[PDB]
């Protein structure tokens, strides 16, 4: 008890108006995620700064002079009139606003735009949203997730040709007979394999033929001229796959390549990155490792620190401090959870993840991936709850329980 | 020309409109703040307060800060007095008037002004202004004015 | 008779959102958030401004499993 | 849209992107996503999906088609909750507790194959695609009367090719429907100026698309399709890498 | 990315180097998935993953 209490010394009603007002006249059909979050972000901070949310707010006063309104009543009302061809947009650049006088010469929507650059496409059927850019939005919130930092690494055929036996000699994350992830074994001596591809610094290659070579003589000679040469054999034996079978590359841009970095983010569950030293760039592959059963595990158990009263600091606190508390009324909270992730041969993928909580309810979770569709099923204490959920490739989400709309056994 | 910020409607008065949500519960808030009557009992307090109301409306459709909210209510409220201050004919006086008012507003140099504003925000104002009322004076005139 | 029972099953719909957990699993992603975590991850980042605890994510998460209970009930 | 029956209360609901759902008073449900795959619901709300394209097109890749047809087998109302058999034989099952079970240098891939990424200093990159993977998109670029691709040998790379995609799009929502008829009045007073509800696999006959003269947006995906490195390049470069170590 | 400085920044900031890159996420996964469980299934991911953006600072 002593020890516990030292462990320890070391209306509802939302405001949600500024949240709205950013949303609202936006369709639903490109409010992301992203979008959403910095909407929260900003709804926070005018409540700290006491800033009234943008709508309900007249503003700027005139150079003619009167309030705000009913000329949106008239740039409304004006367009059924008594005319010919010129007065209606001069009584539409004095009669619709100046700022959005700014008519560029045709270039808002016919554009061509890329297969995978989904943003320009946002950006016109928003083309005239005024005082808010989603899509600048949704661009910067997407810079700050991990896969940023690929497109800003640090800096120190034939050229094709090397390239692609640098992606055959690379060797990429494995994983063990269970399905756990192999460690990256940082070990003195193993570590300079891998980064000597002969293919990108055959000088590395070169001393480490070397290296290899001179340990040979030293285990001989244990109780011219030696000439250390290179053989093919060397060369090949660092050729991990084959690439034969890719002979179309396509380009992007940097606001390009990102979009197709995140999709394949979603698909595979690795990302091996390599630094080409000839040409500064760096490698990517997204991959999926896998046993010879076709099973990815993944174990986890998080106890999150409380305030766990005498009976639950000894039962699960104890052990894992033998800091930082936060209050939870003598609630312990331990998560352990387990990943299985199925590979079928047809490209499906099964993802299963079951979480438990020590002192709360066990919930399961079957995730299946096939032709970019999903297909979810979720039980809670295997049962008292069950509910199939989809959605496809489009976005079209689909809910269905046999224990009714409610899904309570 | 001078700055109308919290001059006839205050930090409070415009939390209880951020409040009302619904068109008729704001137009009610409305009456009750502009010490304005029934609007089944005189016309000119309806036109007044239908005004008010709708200007709230689509200041609602935008989306500002309130401050800009009492400038532009103040502003809307004088102006709206200098039209009916005389009988004649004073399309170009208030114009001008409030030509001279904008810049109390747009451009930053106090007293005499303050930056509370956007260069696009003004323009749609000029837009809309000088679309809607100054078209519509005659129909005020001969309401408000003897 | 049924054309009028439907309408005021209509209305009764209209009236009371159906908060049903199946019914959740398929609205739309901002009428799902929004029903679901938009209060309370709002009152954790107002919480978590205000205070600034070096560790974010722990608090943060420490706020929703405590404070679920005042938004799960309530629907 | 909502298509339904009148004598047995068959209804069918179809979206703007052309997925269809038909639902019987049975209980079943049969979802039909516009580009691949069929979804079923029984009476027990239990899930299958299958990869078979309903549509009987030729597709000039029936062999792959065959390699990634798979049914799974989806409920949760029964103790296995997920059981699916690929082409190979591999039987994979997971139980309703969590558990999951399977009955059964050079890296072989199949379908799971991974994707090449090659990052420049300047934010772009370029991404190496499988041949199989860009001739089956080709071929069903080939086959829309809409889809215009376009091939000119690149003027400085010799033997490679660049291979265009033109394809127009929507210049609003995808959501917006449109009507079966654009008019429901007589062809004479303008003034001039089943078979079956067959809920299988009938061929959606898409009309050819009226052609867009001049579509406002054209949807372009480019490709760059070099010349194949033989063994004897290989080889070749393989031999001047080794004098290069010597 | 010292925990003292980040106290002292604007809240906007403290929120988009603390809790935006990794909450971005979860709420993705919430809402392509969508648990019956939202809250504590966001609270899992958060305590889940915060070493993936914890050790980045």
């Amino acid at each position: 008890k002593r020890q516990h209490h030292h462990y320890l010394q070391s209306t509802t009603e939302v405001d949600m108006r500024y949240y709205n007002d950013l949303l609202n006249p936006i369709p639903e059909e490109f409010i992301s995620v992203s979008l959403i979050l910095h909407c929260m972000v900003e709804q926070v901070v005018a409540t700290e700064e006491d800033l009234i949310p943008p709508s309900l707010v007249e503003p700027a006063p005139r150079a003619d002079g009167l309030d705000y309104r009913i000329a949106a009543h008239i740039v409304s009302i004006l367009p059924s009139l008594c005319l010919s061809e010129k007065e209606k947009k001069n009584l539409r650049e004095i009669f619709l606003t100046e700022g959005e006088s700014e008519s560029k010469a045709l270039p808002k929507g016919p554009l061509l735009l890329n297969y995978h650059d989904a943003h320009a496409h946002k950006k016109y059927a928003l083309k005239d949203q005024k005082n808010f850019d989603p899509v600048q939005v949704e661009q910067e919130m997407q810079s700050k997730l991990p896969l940023w930092e690929f497109l800003q690494f640090p800096l120190p055929e034939v050229e094709r040709a090397f390239k692609v036996f640098t992606f055959e000699s690379l060797k990429l994350s494995e994983v063990d007979e269970e399905g756990r992830l192999k460690p990256t074994e940082t070990t003195s001596d193993t570590d300079v394999e891998n980064f000597n591809i002969p293919w990108d610094n055959p000088a590395r290659f070169a001393k480490l033929i070397r290296q290899r070579y001179i340990h040979r003589m030293s285990m001989q000679k244990a109780p011219k001229k030696m000439v250390v040469e290179a053989d093919i054999e060397d060369i090949k034996k660092t050729q991990q796959r084959s690439l034969m079978d890719w002979s179309f590359t396509e380009y992007f841009q940097p606001k390009v390549l990102l979009q197709v970095l995140q999709e394949a983010h979603q698909q595979y569950r690795c990302v091996d990155s390599y630094y080409h030293t000839q040409d500064n760039s760096l490698l990517l592959v997204f991959h999926n490792p896998m046993n010879l059963q076709r099973l990815q595990c993944e174990h986890w158990n998080i106890a999150l620190h409380s305030n766990v009263g005498f009976r639950n600091y000894l039962e699960l606190v104890a052990k894992s401090i033998e800091f930082r508390g936060y209050n939870m009324g003598d609630i312990p909270i331990q998560i352990s959870g387990t990943n299985y992730y199925l590979y079928p041969s047809d490209g499906g993928q099964i993802e299963v993840e079951k979480t438990r909580f020590e002192r709360g309810s066990t919930f399961i979770k079957v995730k299946v991936k096939k032709d970019k569709h999903n297909f979810i099923i979720h039980l809670k204490d295997p049962s008292k709850f069950g509910s199939f959920s989809a959605t496809l490739e489009n976005g079209i989400c689909l809910s269905i329980s046999y224990y009714g709309s409610n899904g309570m056994a | 020309p001078r700055i109308c910020m919290w001059k006839y409607l205050d930090i409070h008065s415009m939390h209880r409109l951020e409040k009302a949500a619904t068109v008729e519960k704001m137009r009610e808030v409305l009456a009750e703040l502009l010490e304005l009557g029934f609007p089944e009992q005189s016309l000119r307090d309806a036109i007044i307060l239908d005004l008010f109301s709708h200007a709230l409306i689509f200041c609602r459709q935008q989306g500002f800060s309130p401050e800009q909210t009492s400038a532009a209510c103040a502003m809307l409220q004088d102006l709206h007095k200098a039209c009916v201050a005389t009988p004649l004919g004073n399309v170009e006086e208030c114009y001008r008037y409030f030509t001279s008012v904008l810049f109390c507003h747009g451009i930053r140099r106090p007293p005499f002004s303050i930056d509370l504003f956007k260069e696009e925000q003004l323009l749609a104002l000029a837009d809309y202004v000088v679309n809607t009322y100054f078209r519509h004076f005659k129909l005020y005139k001969y309401v408000f004015t003897p | 008779d049924s054309v009028e029972r439907i309408v005021e099953n209509e209305k009764i719909n209209a009236e009371k959102s159906s908060k049903q957990k199946v019914d959740l699993q398929s609205l739309p992603t901002r009428a799902y958030l929004d029903q679901t975590v938009v209060p309370i991850l709002l009152q954790g980042l107002a919480v978590l401004a205000k205070e600034r605890p070096p560790n974010p994510i722990e608090f943060l998460a420490s706020y929703l499993l405590k404070n679920k209970a005042q938004f799960e009930d309530r629907n | 849209t909502i298509i339904t029956n009148c004598e047995d209360s068959s209804c069918c609901a179809t979206f703007g992107d052309g997925t269809s759902i038909i639902a019987k008073p049975q209980g079943s449900y049969q979802v039909l996503p516009p580009n691949t795959g069929c979804l079923y619901i029984d009476k027990d709300c239990s899930a299958t999906y299958c990869h078979e394209s309903s549509n009987n097109l030729y597709h000039p890749f029936q062999k792959r088609e065959q390699l990634r047809a798979s049914r799974y087998i989806m409920k949760h109302t029964s103790e296995v909750i997920c059981e699916v058999q690929d082409p190979e034989g591999n039987t994979f099952q997971v139980m309703a507790d969590g558990s999951v079970s399977t009955t059964l240098h050079m890296q072989i891939y199949g379908e799971h194959v991974p994707r090449f990424f090659v990052v420049y200093t300047d934010g772009s990159g370029v991404e190496l695609l499988r041949d199989s993977d860009i001739e089956e998109y080709l071929s069903l670029a080939y086959g829309e009367s809409t889809t215009v691709v376009l091939q000119e040998p690149v003027q400085e790379y010799p033997g490679a090719l660049s291979i265009t995609v033109l394809r127009p799009f929507h210049e609003a929502s995808q959501w917006i429907m449109k009507k079966e008829l654009d008019t429901i009045v007589p062809p004479n007073l303008q003034s001039r100026s089943w078979k079956g509800l067959s809920i299988g696999s009938k061929q959606l006959t898409n009309i050819p698309a009226p052609i867009l003269e001049g579509p406002k947006v054209l949807q372009m995906r480019q490709f760059i399709q070099h010349e194949v490195i033989k063994n004897e390049v290989k080889l070749k470069l393989q031999i001047s890498l080794k004098d290069y170590i010597n």
